[PDB]
């Protein structure tokens, strides 16, 4: 039920699997669930509320002020276009927003924002052997059950598009690179064991 | 006649005396409410009122809330925090802006 | 509301088609059918239809006044609760369209009581509009003037419609031009004035240019005067 | 016109095209676990400060009575208030403000009360008064944060709940010239950020104005008794004094608790193992 | 009407509405007393003629 | 450990004064670490600590950055 | 895997392990390592932001 | 008198026992069953005062959240 | 109602 | 005269006889349309008044 | 997208850019405002047929 | 390839359930009308509707039900064995379900 | 394996930077499974120096039926006594 | 907050009247009460917290 | 400074002639120029922030070390630890675990260390040839086209 990403995942499926297995803020921000985005602090000049964009120059942001327990919103929903370059604040309540334009890289700067994202749910990944639950009580909230197991022995390695084409059309090169990466995995596991 | 001090916030200015008052009132209340358990146990600042597994008793803590309310003239919000040790009682008392 | 009510109307009209062309005698009394069932199904669809026609115009007025008055609406939660209560109580008032067909008096009393109680959620809206019109920085606009015209038309229409639930008056006023005046004031005047308020409020969003004031004022004056005089 | 474009027909280099050495892998793991890793974002507010500058004073050059008197005369006309407050007086009322800022504020259309109030706000919050309001950002403000970085904050132009009414422009102008057929061009959704209650901060962005309007709508039609007619020096309440009341027993108990060797002494058993314990029963 | 027609435009003493959200003391209760009376009236009259 | 409590209070007072002088502002909370028992995060009850009885009170500026020198010295 | 004793001595002298490994791979035994499947993820430029 | 004070304390004890058992159930529901917690109207009950936001939090679904209740009744 | 006719 | 934010031309105001004219020189100069030289000044730090202070109408 | 800046601070029309707040020998009379070049309301963009067809064309 | 993400799969599951919910609304209304179908009064017009129970034999219904349950079970077997079976080996099940 | 987020995010060496330097993204190291709270109430008070974590645990969840039955005997006997008393009086 | 000025209290700013009738409240001995000086408090005569949310110099009277 | 690589990243316009705006090999690609600028600026900004934050933290710690402590002149047991010292009245039966969350949090997340607790840096790990040499060589050898 889990996609064989060597031969099937090319652009959006491949990016989704990258977001799942690396949790890189760029990839994870592209595929973040629309249902719930992680609740953050209140924006201040010292601790601005960070709004992420995956290499886009701006984003529409709505501010409802300092949310309280009695009323879930502070003030009226005021929208603005949070742009890239500096701190910007809502004049109604003073909440400072910073637009962080995430890059497609593995820099330590990106890993700094690793805690601002919900981990990507794996339930909807792969292929489903159940269309939809017919129960009204558990629907649109629960995910479909599966008759099959989810393997946990998959190690994902990123390749360039040219190298992926060569892997697909050249089985000998595919086997060679796969055995080399298996040796690398053995070395990495042994190194971690020695460090521990 | 001993004139009471003009300057307010004296509870926060004497952490040791506040802790002593908390210890005294909590000890008296616990010995009155549960004599079979707390009549032999010295109550110090590090004493907690939970089980050996960290499970708290609501009745004992509400008794301690009542004792603290009567001792310091405050209104402890029982739904926000539960006093399970002298440290929590100290935090609650020193956080209130009208203890006396 | 439309999702709730559409299958009922669809079933009613499909039954009418079968009765017309297959002689299924769904609405023929001679061998089992009853013509009143058609009225029940249609009006169970129909009153929620008028409510779904009117509520978005309530939405239209509640946006222009805060925009031009530079202040928060009086109470948005209470207005939302009022429209939701009207929507929920619109399913138990269809029988006010069938007072004289010979409904049992218990049904008539239920329908009349629930229909008259509609005036309380609707008064919340008017009070909220009036309170949202005070103590603010006012900017006079063509959408604002259209909203005021909508307010007057809705007041008159709602009062007249409330009168129609008085059963003794309704006996004389059923299937007469009083009902036509009531629902035409409401639908035509209020709904189309709110629609025009939205058109002028979103003119740059819809057309990319700003509207002309002269013919807009002429449109406002003539449309409102025509509604009243007609 | 430009020809067809398929970006997938060109190579991209995001992954190194060679594989690491085994010895290099082992050495890298050892090295990365021999030193601390880079920190990850923490959203706790350590030492919050007022976002709107120092809180107004009870007494001083500028107090809160000035702010109230400012409120009760608000108007937005079609012409300037050509009555200019003295820049020296504006500098005196707001001591830290410079001459150029005071003069420019006097060259705006505000009435003198509003000129002094605007000078106070602009100096306290670090506002840039020479910034011209447009549909990109309505204001600019240079403030040094707790790390002394001297950052700038741009107050954007906003819209009331309606993105359709939002001026999505990239020019320092007020007009709505740009019309976008696709509002979310890259399919990136807009966001309404929810704030965690535990991570909120006390309101300090002009917090003292939340009820202001309401109160000022109630005091406009209120008649206040002049101090010439308000009775004064009335007899003191018998049971209340300026010093908060403490019973003599409580004062004595605190005096006893001052001692270091204090213990309750009212217990039935010698639970504190005190050498001078006498059973009270 | 007079107030909003004479003292609420920008050039005639506008108000700085600083309230984020409304805090009410039995709002609908005051807004539903006037309609309820009407209902009573109507009901009574109908019953008599019925 | 009363020394721990007093040292924490002193450290946080010094940090508040230092940060307020750096930012040309005043402290926002006067609570060393934010916990939800006072609900001051979303309600209107501040934890500001400024107590004095008249204009001649020496303790008027205690808790405010005006109490510290430009060297962040506790007195004056 | 076999790591040379001289290489291990060089690593220990140059680098002192002061922090633990957060990767859960450290718990894997050599039996579980040999059962892993190496899948490939084509990493190209990203144009779809949803 | 003293008996009245004892009755008041006992009533508070019963109320708080019920409240804290209910709060334990709600916290467990939020941690283990986030969607049902949101559906029932339960707030995010994880204390994030340490500065790290919770890994699975959600927006409040306050469906139920005076006159409406009276007229519906 | 009670005094609807007022007279 | 700019009253409430609207400029109006040729507005007549009255100073009643039963009123206190503090600083007669300054009052006479203001009424006679003079630019008064206030170089020789002092500032009195008296915070006696309040906003919306009662004034016997 | 439009990026021109055709708006900025305007002075010396009725409110002078100079400083005469304390100048006793100078009175400001804004009713003596001089005529300037009338600023028309912004003209909306007009389509370029060839450019628009070429840019929106898809191969 | 490269289009069927998790969002798309969830979208199509929702589309399926939405279509079948829409088709089950009009049928639900017709079934409700069928239950309380209109009839003449029992006293003189329609004295026989007391005995018109319209009960159909369950044995005949049970023999009717066989092909539908057969295709349900065959479809489940086809979907379960898709994990370790090829297309040409499953054409037997597919053709049987088609027939 | 982490229970607390402040321990989870304190010093993490499995970040994408390092794992990309090795380029081996194992499935068992998904961040969806790395951290999980204890399902027992845990709030924060202010201690003497910093935040103090206080756990609110009220009742156990591993109770078996015998405990329930033994704790119900007085209630059942009270019900029997009250019903017989009502019958007699 | 300001102390109890024994019969000599001039409001720092003009407060909202908030009623022309005195409350008859039972005060406990030795318990600190905060009295609302601004008058906009929702919690009856006591301060609540709304004096911080209005532009006034009226501070609660802790007595 | 022994935990981090504080080496500034040079802009590609130095090594590569097609980024140099005045080299006659310049290819005016707005997006590529923006990417190079943003990468270099972000790295150098992080390095500068690290240095400045370290200096600020040293200043703050020096302030805190030498500050007067009036609570050491107070009454023992009221504003100071009792004259005997700090006591433990418990009777432990086993060694306490090293995984206690409270001790770790109270020693880890402090307001004093605010200026270095959130300073992003590149850890001083061993260089990998395939990643720090060969990959930069591959990136710099990419052919470019003005067409
Ligand atoms: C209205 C019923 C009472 C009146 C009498 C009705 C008599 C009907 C007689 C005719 C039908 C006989 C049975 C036909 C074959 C059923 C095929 C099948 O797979 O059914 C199970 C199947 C459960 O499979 P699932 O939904 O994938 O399981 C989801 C969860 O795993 C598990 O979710 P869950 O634990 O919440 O339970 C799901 C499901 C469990 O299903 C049952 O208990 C079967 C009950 C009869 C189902 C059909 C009733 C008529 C629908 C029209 O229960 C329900 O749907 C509600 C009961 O249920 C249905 O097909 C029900 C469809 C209608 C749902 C809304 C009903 C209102
Ligand atoms: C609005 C108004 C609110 C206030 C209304 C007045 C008070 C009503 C509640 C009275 C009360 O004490 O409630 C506390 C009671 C919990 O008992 P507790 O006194 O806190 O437990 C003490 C130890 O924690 C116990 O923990 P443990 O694990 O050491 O002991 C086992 C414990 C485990 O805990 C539970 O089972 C608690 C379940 C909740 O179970 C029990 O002790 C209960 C079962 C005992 C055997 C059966 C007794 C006779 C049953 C009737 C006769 C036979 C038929 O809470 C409830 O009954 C409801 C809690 C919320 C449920 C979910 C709501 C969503
Ligand atoms: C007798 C009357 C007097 C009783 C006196 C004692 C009352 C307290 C008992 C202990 C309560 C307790 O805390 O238990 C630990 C238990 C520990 O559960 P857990 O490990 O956290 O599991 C999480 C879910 O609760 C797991 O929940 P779940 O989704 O697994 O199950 C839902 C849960 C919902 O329960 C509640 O919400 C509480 C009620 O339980 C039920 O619905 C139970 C009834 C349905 C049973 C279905 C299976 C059996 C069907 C066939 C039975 C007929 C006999 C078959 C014979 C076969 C042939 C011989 O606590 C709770 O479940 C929390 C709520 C406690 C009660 C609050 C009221
Ligand atoms: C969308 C349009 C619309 C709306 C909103 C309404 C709203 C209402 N309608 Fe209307 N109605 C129709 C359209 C509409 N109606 C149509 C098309 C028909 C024809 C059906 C057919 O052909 O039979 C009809 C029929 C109809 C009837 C039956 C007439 C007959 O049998 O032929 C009745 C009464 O039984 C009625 C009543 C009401 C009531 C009580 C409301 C209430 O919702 C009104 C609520 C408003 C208020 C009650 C608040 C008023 C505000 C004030 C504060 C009052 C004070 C103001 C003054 C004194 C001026 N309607
Ligand atoms: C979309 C769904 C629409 C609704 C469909 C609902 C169908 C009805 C199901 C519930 C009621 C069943 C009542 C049966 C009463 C039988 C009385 C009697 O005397 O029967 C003797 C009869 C005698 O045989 P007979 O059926 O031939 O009757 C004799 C002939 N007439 C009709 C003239 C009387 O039946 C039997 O002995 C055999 C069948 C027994 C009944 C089986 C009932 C099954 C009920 C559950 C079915 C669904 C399970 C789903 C599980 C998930
Ligand atoms: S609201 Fe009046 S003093 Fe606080
Ligand atoms: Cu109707
Ligand atoms: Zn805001
Ligand atoms: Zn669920």
């Amino acid at each position: 039920r889990m996609t064989n990403t060597t031969e099937e995942a090319f652009d959006e499926v491949s990016h989704e699997w990258q977001a799942l297995v690396t949790s890189n803020p760029f990839d994870l921000n592209v595929f973040n669930y629309l249902e719930n985005t992680q609740t953050s602090n209140f924006g201040t000049v010292d601790n601005p509320l960070v709004v992420f964009t995956s290499e886009t120059p701006f984003r529409y942001v709505g501010c409802t002020g300092q949310m309280n327990e009695d009323d879930y919103e502070g003030h009226e929903l005021l929208f603005f276009l949070l742009r890239e370059g500096s701190l910007q604040r809502c004049m109604g309540c003073g909440q400072v927003f910073k637009l962080v334009r995430l890059r497609n890289e593995y820099s330590p700067e990106m890993d700094y924002y690793l805690s601002n994202f919900h981990p990507y749910e794996m339930q909807e990944m792969g292929e489903s052997d159940t269309t939809v639950l017919m129960s009204p009580y558990k629907y649109a909230s629960h995910y479909e059950y599966t008759q099959f197991e989810t393997p946990s022995n998959m190690v994902y390695s990123m390749v360039n598009p040219d190298e992926h084409d060569r892997l697909l059309v050249d089985p000998a090169y595919r086997m060679e690179r796969t055995k080399a990466l298996e040796e690398k995995y053995k070395v990495y596991t042994s190194s971690l064991r020695e460090v521990e | 006649y001993n004139f009471p001090e003009y300057r307010t916030g004296g509870v926060q200015a004497n952490p040791g005396i506040t802790a002593k008052r908390i210890i005294k009132c909590i000890g008296e209340r616990l010995r009155k409410y549960d004599p079979a358990r707390w009549e032999n146990v010295p109550i110090t600042f590090k004493t907690h009122f939970r089980d050996e597994n960290g499970y708290s008793d609501v009745a004992t803590s509400i008794q301690i809330h009542d004792a603290l309310e009567r001792e310091f003239g405050i209104d402890i919000k029982d739904r926000l925090a539960l006093v399970t040790d002298v440290e929590t009682a100290f935090y609650i008392v020193m956080s209130h802006h009208d203890p006396l | 509301m439309l999702a709730t009510i559409t299958p009922v109307l669809g079933a009613a009209v499909i039954m009418m088609a079968f009765d017309r062309h297959w002689q299924t005698t769904f609405f023929e009394y001679a061998y089992g059918g009853d013509p009143i069932l058609s009225q029940h199904l249609f009006w169970f669809f129909g009153h929620p239809e008028v409510y779904v026609l009117i509520i978005p115009t309530f939405g239209f007025i509640n946006m222009i006044v805060p925009h031009n008055n530079t202040r928060r609406v009086a109470s948005k939660h209470h207005m939302i609760w009022a429209i939701y209560v009207m929507a929920y109580m619109g399913y138990l008032v269809w029988g006010h369209h069938m007072y004289l067909v010979g409904l049992d008096h218990r049904s008539r009393t239920m329908y009349s009581t629930i229909t008259i109680m509609i005036s309380m959620p609707a008064t919340i809206k008017v009070v909220n509009w009036t309170l949202s019109l005070v103590n603010g920085a006012l900017k006079i606009d063509l959408p604002f003037l259209f909203s005021m015209s909508f307010l007057l038309l809705f007041l008159v229409a709602g009062f007249t419609g409330m009168w129609l639930s008085h059963v003794s008056l309704n006996v004389s006023m059923h299937d007469t031009f009083y009902v036509v005046a009531h629902f035409h004031i409401m639908l035509s005047g209020a709904a189309m004035t709110g629609i025009f308020s939205g058109i002028y409020y979103y003119f740059n969003a819809l057309f990319g240019v700003k509207y002309s004031r002269m013919f807009g004022y002429m449109h406002l004056i003539y449309y409102s005067g025509g509604q009243w005089v007609a | 016109r430009a020809g067809p474009y398929n970006p997938n027909r060109y190579k991209d280099y995001y992954i190194p095209r060679t594989l690491p050495k085994n010895e290099e892998i082992v050495e890298f793991v050892q090295s990365q676990h021999s030193v601390p890793a880079s920190p990850i974002r923490n959203q706790r507010h350590i030492n919050p400060v007022r976002e709107s500058g120092p809180l107004p004073s009870y007494d001083g050059t500028y107090t809160m009575e000035d702010i109230r008197a400012v409120f009760y005369n608000t108007t937005v006309g079609r012409d300037y208030c050509y009555c200019q407050m003295d820049p020296e007086e504006i500098m005196r009322r707001v001591p830290g403000i410079t001459r150029k800022e005071a003069e420019f504020i006097t060259k705006l259309g505000l009435s003198p009360q509003e000129q002094v109030d605007f000078a106070y706000i602009a100096y306290n919050i670090g506002l840039d008064i020479f910034y011209f309001t447009n549909q990109m950002f309505v204001a600019r403000q240079v403030v040094t944060n707790s790390k002394g970085e001297k950052v700038e904050v741009l107050w954007n132009a906003q819209c009331y709940e309606d993105i359709a009414q939002l001026n999505v422009g990239f020019a320092p102008v007020l007009e709505s010239v740009d019309y976008h057929w696709e509002i979310f061009l890259w399919a990136d959704p807009p966001i309404k950020p929810n704030n965690d209650f535990d991570l909120n901060v006390p309101c300090t962005w002009f917090e003292y104005e939340q009820e202001w309007w309401m109160e000022s709508c109630i005091q406009e039609d209120q008649f206040n008794l002049p101090e010439d007619e308000r009775p004064y020096n009335t007899p003191r309440n018998p049971h209340c004094r300026k010093e908060l009341w403490r019973s003599q027993d409580a004062l004595q108990e605190e005096e006893l608790m001052v001692n270091e060797n204090w213990y309750p002494k009212n217990t039935q058993y010698n639970i504190y193992n005190q050498p001078d314990f006498i059973k009270p029963k | 009407i007079l107030k909003v027609a004479r003292f609420r435009v920008l050039k005639m003493r506008p108000k700085i509405s600083t309230s984020y959200r409304p805090h009410g003391k039995w709002g609908d209760f005051l807004a539903c007393i006037i309609p309820l009376i009407w209902c009573i009236n109507i009901l009574t009259n109908s019953n008599l003629i019925l | 450990d009363i020394n721990k409590y007093m040292e924490s209070q002193l450290v946080n007072d010094t940090l508040r004064a230092f940060v307020s002088k750096v930012g040309k502002t005043e402290p926002a909370t006067w609570k060393n670490y934010s916990t939800i028992y006072h609900k001051d995060n979303y309600e209107a009850e501040r934890v500001r600590h400024v107590a004095f009885v008249d204009h001649k009170d020496p303790h008027m500026y205690h808790g405010l950055p005006q109490d510290y020198d430009d060297n962040i010295k506790p007195k004056h | 895997t076999v790591i040379n004793s001289e290489f291990l001595t060089y690593l220990k002298s140059n680098y002192k392990i002061s922090f633990s490994a957060s990767n859960i791979v450290k718990y894997l035994s050599d039996k579980s390592v040999n059962n892993s499947v190496i899948l490939y993820l084509r990493k190209n430029k990203i144009f779809n932001k949803s | 008198e003293e008996r009245y004070d004892a009755l008041r304390v006992q009533r508070r004890i019963w109320s708080m026992r019920f409240y804290y058992a209910r709060q334990q159930c709600l916290y467990e529901l939020f941690v283990d069953h986030p969607d049902l917690a949101q559906w029932t109207g339960t707030y995010p009950k994880v204390d994030s005062s340490h500065g790290f936001p919770f890994y699975s939090t959600y927006e409040m679904y306050r469906d139920f959240q005076s006159f409406a209740q009276w007229i519906t009744l | 109602a009670l005094f609807f006719m007022a007279n | 005269l700019q009253e409430m934010g609207t400029t109006s031309q040729d507005i007549v105001i009255n100073f009643m006889k039963e009123g206190t004219v503090h600083h007669p020189e300054l009052f006479e100069a203001i009424v006679k349309g003079y630019n008064i030289d206030t170089s020789d000044y002092v500032i009195n730090t008296a915070n006696n008044l309040r906003a919306r202070e009662g004034n016997h109408n | 997208p439009y990026t021109k800046k055709h708006d900025d601070w305007v002075f010396d029309v009725t409110m002078p850019s100079q400083n005469y707040q304390t100048d006793l020998t100078v009175n400001i009379h804004p009713e003596n405002k001089k005529m300037h070049v009338m600023k028309q309301v912004m003209r909306q963009s007009y389509w370029d047929a060839e450019h628009d067809m070429a840019h929106e064309y898809d191969y | 390839y490269s289009k069927f993400t998790a969002a798309i799969q969830r979208f199509w599951k929702r589309t399926y359930i939405i279509f079948w919910v829409i088709e089950a609304g009009t049928f639900s209304v017709f079934f409700y009308l069928t239950l309380n179908a209109s009839s003449e009064p029992v006293y003189m017009y329609d004295q026989i509707k007391i005995y018109k129970t319209h009960l159909f034999s369950w044995r005949w219904f049970l023999i009717k039900l066989l092909p539908s349950v057969s295709i349900i079970l065959l479809g489940y077997y086809l979907q379960l064995t898709l994990k370790w079976n090829l297309f040409n080996k499953q054409n037997t099940i597919v053709l049987l379900i088609t027939l | 394996m982490f229970r607390w987020l402040f321990l989870y995010w304190y010093n993490s060496t499995d970040t994408p930077s390092a794992i990309a330097k090795v380029n081996l993204w194992s499935y068992i190291n998904l961040r969806l499974f790395k951290a999980r709270l204890s399902s027992s109430i845990a709030y924060y008070i202010l201690g003497l120096n910093n935040l103090e974590l206080k756990k609110l645990k009220i009742f156990y969840k591993n109770t078996y039926f015998d405990y329930i039955y033994l704790k119900s005997i007085p209630c059942l006997f009270l019900i029997i006594f009250f019903t017989n008393l009502y019958l007699f009086l | 907050s300001i102390p109890y000025q024994e019969g000599k209290y001039r409001p720092a700013s003009i407060p909202m009247v908030a009623g022309f009738f005195p409350y008859n409240c039972y005060l406990q001995q030795g318990k600190v009460y905060s009295w609302c000086s601004c008058g906009i408090s929702q919690s009856g005569p006591w301060c609540d917290g709304l004096c911080n949310s209005v532009v006034t110099r009226c501070r609660p009277v802790v007595f | 400074e022994k935990w981090a690589y504080l080496d500034y990243k040079k802009h590609p316009s130095t090594t590569l002639s097609h980024y140099d705006h005045k080299s006659k090999d310049y290819v005016e690609s707005e997006r590529d120029d923006y990417n190079a600028d943003v990468a270099t600026n972000s790295h150098n900004k992080l390095i500068d922030d690290f240095k400045r934050n370290l200096q600020m933290q040293r200043k703050v710690h020096d302030i805190l070390q030498k500050m007067d402590r009036p609570y050491l002149r107070g009454v023992p047991g009221v504003t100071k630890n009792i004259s005997a010292g700090l006591q433990d009245y418990s009777a432990p039966v086993s060694k306490k675990s090293q995984s206690d969350p409270n001790d770790f949090y109270r020693d880890a997340y402090r307001n004093e260390n605010r200026w270095i607790d959130q300073s992003v840096f590149t850890p001083k790990t061993s260089k990998m040839t395939h990643y720090d040499v060969e990959w930069p060589k591959e990136l710099a050898s990419r052919p470019v086209t003005k067409k």
